[PDB]
């Protein structure tokens, strides 16, 4: 299972926001994640942490830090502007044994 | 890597009895290491009933290709792509319809009453509502689930037969945005 909290976050622009990703199993093979909901409520890649390295898709403030314990990981929106406003959540993947794909609920960002 | 997948439609709309090919994009320019997939979200295990289209991989395009929808086929899919060390999903929404095309119709005398039981009687899908034309009186109107999960939709109306008149029976599906209808002459 994933959590990501605070399930309701408000800033003002050019905060830089903090959202945490916390998963029950880490696993070094597992991928993560960090997508934006649609207003049809699709999933949009923002950035994913994979063998240890964050990589953004397209906006470079969008950055996944791994913390210590390696369960918990910090979503982090550098700079924050208004059009940030919205639904975010996590997901992960692990291949082996099988394939499994975890969401975390949502959690929902305003930037005011 | 910059590995996104894109689904240029999100909400398929199948004839029950018919294919669908769903169908999600993705970034070529982030093969032998390439794993897509669909599965059903309800859990989310993989879809035994489509099947990939391989061919299509090449240009960008997970295709992935189920026969003969049912009722049971619809809901919400996810499609996932793999490549490397990345990768990314989309949803996609089967909705299913199936025509109240076929109305059976019957004519009976009510022993006694002197009355006359019109019924008519056709399955579909969605729920579709019945009205009968120009009919001041309210007819009986239920439905059960068939063995495929159609609706068979069966209404009953029961009036002092009026010389010279047919009486017409009005299968409205709302999600179809379909009216069908049959007539019945007494």
């Amino acid at each position: 299972s994933l959590t990501f909290y605070p399930a309701w976050l408000t800033v003002s622009e050019g905060a830089n926001a903090t959202f945490t990703c916390s998963l029950s199993n880490w696993s070094e093979d597992l991928m993560l994640n960090w997508n934006r909901l649609s207003p049809s409520n699709q999933t949009e890649k923002q950035a994913a942490f994979s063998n240890g390295l964050s990589q953004p898709v397209q906006d470079a403030r969008f950055q996944i830090i791994q913390l210590p314990n390696r369960h918990d990981f910090h979503m982090n929106i550098l700079d924050t502007r208004r059009n940030d406003s919205g639904i975010y959540l996590c997901g992960a993947i692990s291949l082996h044994p099988k394939l499994k794909i975890e969401e975390s609920p949502g959690a929902e960002l305003v930037v005011t | 890597m910059l590995f996104t997948v894109t689904a240029p439609k999100e909400v398929y709309t199948v004839d029950v009895g018919s294919s669908v090919s769903l169908e999600c994009d993705f970034d070529r320019r982030e093969l032998e290491g390439i794993r897509a997939s669909l599965q059903k979200v309800e859990t989310s295990l993989q879809s035994e009933r489509a099947t990939l289209l391989e061919e299509q991989l090449p240009l960008g395009k997970a295709l992935f290709h189920i026969p003969s929808v049912q009722v049971r086929d619809s809901g919400q899919y996810r499609c996932l792509v793999i490549c490397g060390a990345a990768w990314d999903y989309k949803y996609l929404t089967v909705k299913v319809k199936a025509s109240y095309m076929r109305i059976d119709t019957r004519i009976l005398e009510v022993p006694g009453t002197g009355e006359v039981q019109l019924t008519c009687q056709a399955r579909g899908y969605p729920l579709a509502e019945v009205s009968w034309q120009n009919v001041s009186v309210p007819a009986n109107t239920s439905h059960i689930r068939t063995p495929e999960g159609l609706y068979q939709v069966t209404s009953v109306l029961r009036l002092k037969p009026q010389p010279s008149r047919n009486f017409s029976c009005m299968f409205w599906n709302a999600h179809m945005k379909e009216l069908t209808s049959a007539i019945i002459d007494p």
